[PDB]
RNA sequence: GGUACGGCGGCCAUAGCGGCGGGGCCACACCCGGUCUCGUUUCGACCCCGGAAGUUAAGCCCGCCAGCGUUCCCGGGUGUACUGCCCUCCGAGAGGGGGCGGGAAACCGGGAACGCCGCCGGCCA
RNA sequence: GGUGCCCUAAGGUCGGCUCAGGCGGGUCUCCGCCGUAGAGUGCAAGGGCAAAAGCCGGCCUGACUGGACCCGUAACAGAGGCGGGUCCAGCCGCGAAAGCGUGGCCUAGCGAACCCCUGUGCCUCCCCGGUGGGGGCCAGGGAUGACAGAAAAGCUACCCUGGGGAUAACAGAGUCGUCUCGGGCGAGAGCCCAUAUCGACCCCGAGGCUUGCUACCUCGCUGUCGGCUCUUCCCAUCCUGGCCCUGCAGCAGGGGCCAAGGGUGGGGGUGUUCACCCAUUAAAGGGGAACGUGAGCUGGGUUUAGACCGUCGUGAGACAGGU
RNA sequence: CGGAGUAGGGGGGCGGUGUAAGCCGUCACCCGAGAGGGGAACAACCCAGACCGGGGUUAAGGCCCCAAAGUGCCGGCUAAGUGUUACUCCAAAGGGUGUCCCUGGCCUUAGACAGCGGCCCGUCGAGGUCAGGGGCCCCGAAAAUGGACGGGGCUUAAGCCGGCCGCCGAGACCCCGGCGCACGGACCGAUUGGUCCGUGAUCGGGUAGGCGGGCGUGCCGAUGGGGCGGAAGCCGGGCCGUGAGGUCCGGUGGACCCGUCGGUAUUGCGGAUCCUGCC
RNA sequence: GCCCGAAAGGGUUGACCCUCCCCGAAGGAAACACGGGCGACCGUGGAGUACGAGGGGAGGUGACCGGGGUUGCACCGUCCGUCUUGGAUCACGGGGCAGGGAGUUCACCCGAGCGGCGAGGUUAAGGGGGUCAACCCCGAAGCCGCAGGGAAACCGACAGGUCC
């Protein structure tokens, strides 16, 4: 039996969180700042549900381009096509 | 310290990720020999592709002689004293001499070509092309040895 | 310069639970009362308002402790279990072995560990 | 394992407060305490959540309007319809403020073209201008569950065509659960005595003579069962030759070893193979050979076309049911 | 920007299911679409990727005869023709004073059997006895036409264990010559180009499919030629050409034919249970 | 090995074969002399010698050579076309020869290899002339293009401002 994709399926690892973590994180996160031309890791905190991709690219490296409103847009390459997001800063993370 | 390799085996039956690494390295045929510098980089290849050649440190005679008798040129002509006295100011002993400790680099010479076309070797592999030459065959590190190897090779 | 004072914070258990000894001009508390600002499906017990008669007993502050929990190091367990590549190696087969590379978890013995770091004050001189 | 729904609150915000379970009191909802959540969340599973995303309340209706861009279904790598997300502007709610609010904490609860209905305010109908009525743009709704969407019941044994070993019945190959023939160990039974004989429960196998499973060869090669005729082979031996143990006195029986030279027949009902029965006999063994053998016979059975009965069916008709 | 083909896959390794055979996927090494050398023969197991003529050294593996090269060397085991099987194609649980070895206890100048008599003396006086672990072989072990280590045969091997020394053996690798291709350059052209030079360890297998250049057949417009001193056609032969094919010699025959340039087409056959005619 | 062999192929300006020398790629001995190993054998010297594909030259002998027909020996080799994962198949087509025998034509659309004119390009039906189905001149009706947006009413743009 087949089964499309869908937001939630196969999460249980990857979308639980540490029974030590359990409840907000500290705020030095939604208060990031980031330019253009930074790279960033893309790595989802499960407790926020606003400005969270698809956990498909859970893992990913991405560059910067830009910004609207309090969320910041991101390029990835997928095979050779490019993708763009939207995510929220508590979700993101940057290189070094 | 410089370290020379020798292919041994095909690539037909082998992953297609063994037959790039050995085209970078410029191991396209069998019996075909490349120098090349002893770096964490080009060990992490050796490692890959440990099954189908054979590798070591060469000496300073050996590669003289090599450079005399298989070494070539662009157009497959041969090196000469003359050349090498000429486009350098001294011979080829003492140019092996530098080569195998540093303060010069083969390509320093123009128009040679990085790879030694050997012949078979003379009584033959004296053990099999499916083992280690630790346990007893043809493959993998041999030390100050691949010299007897070439020079039966040469 | 001094403090057995304080407010806002960062890392978020090496900080936690439990146990003990000591301290109180200035400051935080516990306290007396509450008409009014406020309210308790019923009580100034909770919260809000004004003072201090009293004391440090509690909270706060200084110091220590390895009983439980967490984290890091030293030796063992042990180069054990599992594993990537190659093999005209073993074996009836199931499954095992060799070479080149990576490499635990439990458990045992011994250490440290009962929080570290910022900004601003207030008062004594 | 679940959804084809429910909710004016179970939806938005503001404030206050903490759960299940147990211990200790009081009798058959009251005070205190321990309690990382062992409760609850509108509905499955998973995930998230404690001055809360749970419970108690107060005020509201962002379950709105006009529009952009991006992710998924559908990775890499094409897309109609649907779904989600980040925003600009407008009008508003809650709140002291910051801030939040484009339905339900996240992941299910649904649907093209054409046609019709409703809403809104504008464009148009053949020389011109009016009235009635028609056509268009925009938005919402009525359904296709075979859910990227035909409007729709059956017999063929009188059957036809085009094709298939991409696909069965039949023999072959493969395999061996089943099948036939065996073994290890020693519980226990045998007057007592584990092995004369029997050998449980459990464990280990051979063969390919039953049956199944699979689908590798063959869809016009031949499609078949039994019988008669004729030749040959295996041994896991029924008699015939030779031996060993006995719970072997003799006559016999039981159990085992070598041995495949010869033999293993006649009849009754049934299409039968096998099975059953009679009278004899030294004994009246079991299997293979394309289930040996239709360019060797026969033709009883089985699978055409005719007809009868019983059941099933409105009927045409069917029956691995009989004649 | 244009032209396709592909919508039955299979060996081998990994996973789910299944008594198993098989079923469903995954990986991208091979067959399909891949010659040559070996496995007796074998689609996918080993070596190895292939223009043409020649020379030499190796790989896989092999060296008693078949059959090219060892009746090879050292040490040890097997007596069962076991075996002579990398994989393709090959039997167990349970057992064995069969033999060769490791280990650890107890005994010993009188031990462990015997014999002479009542635990014992002497007596023949030197190695015994108990357990546990391994290697090879044996029992367990029965089929159908007449037989299969590939066969003959092999027993201090021509078998197995542990090691060693020399030879044989591919189209692989080295060398010599020749052809083509791709890239670049020069010169040269009445038009898609031609002659030469350099480079190629990193060019030289091919089904479906795509691209480039050439051979051949009939008619037209032009140009240049041949023929009764023998055209076309037919037979047998020589030379050039990778080749499609061209041209000459001899014979037969008795009137028409070819080349270059450009155009055109009922333009090339081994097959259709093809059609016609003949045998 | 036997047989044909005139010409078109070579050859008496000398075929086949014979011997002699020089150069010589990759490669490459042996006898023999000294020593190492229980031994099969190895090391040093002999020796990069003798030889070696081919490239040149100097001579003797004096008529075949290449080619063709058939056949002996040794080695190697399971036909052809076809679908199929898979063909020597107990899968289909296949007695022999000769001649015939299968991507054509129109209309629209997308692209290219060349050629002409060029903000314009192009003629159709038809008409006139001629040496009369070839040739020459006229004929722009219409179609495409130069301005797009929008269902429609209707409205109506940069012959160059900056950068890499």
């Amino acid at each position: 039996v087949k089964k499309a994709h869908s937001f939630r399926r196969k999460t249980r690892g990857k979308l639980s969180k540490h029974p030590r973590r359990r409840g907000l994180p500290p705020l030095t996160r939604f208060l990031q700042e980031f330019e253009v031309g930074q790279k960033v890791h893309i790595v989802i905190e499960p407790s926020y549900h606003k400005g969270m991709p698809d956990p498909r690219f859970h893992g990913r490296t991405g560059t910067v381009v830009g910004k609207r409103g309090d969320a910041y847009i991101v390029q990835i390459t997928d095979g050779g096509k490019v993708k763009t997001f939207f995510i929220h800063p508590v979700h993101l993370r940057p290189q070094k | 310290a410089k370290l020379a390799l020798i292919r041994l085996r095909s690539g037909i039956r082998a992953r297609g990720e063994v037959r790039d690494t050995l085209a970078m390295l410029r191991l396209h045929r069998i019996n075909h020999l490349v120098i090349v510098d002893d770096t964490p980089s080009y060990r992490g290849m050796i490692q890959k592709v440990k099954d189908y050649i054979t590798w070591g440190e060469i000496d300073k005679e050996t590669l003289a002689k090599l450079l005399r008798k298989r070494g070539r040129l662009i157009g497959n002509k041969p090196i000469t004293d003359e050349y090498v006295k000429e486009k350098l100011g001294m011979t080829i002993e003492e140019f092996a001499e530098k080569v195998v400790n540093g303060e010069m680099k083969l390509r320093d010479l123009p128009n040679i070509k990085p790879v030694f076309r050997l012949h078979p070797p003379r009584g033959g592999l004296k053990g099999s092309k499916k083992r280690s030459f630790k346990e007893g065959g043809a493959l993998g590190y041999r030390g100050e040895k691949i010299n007897e190897l070439i020079e039966r090779m040469l």
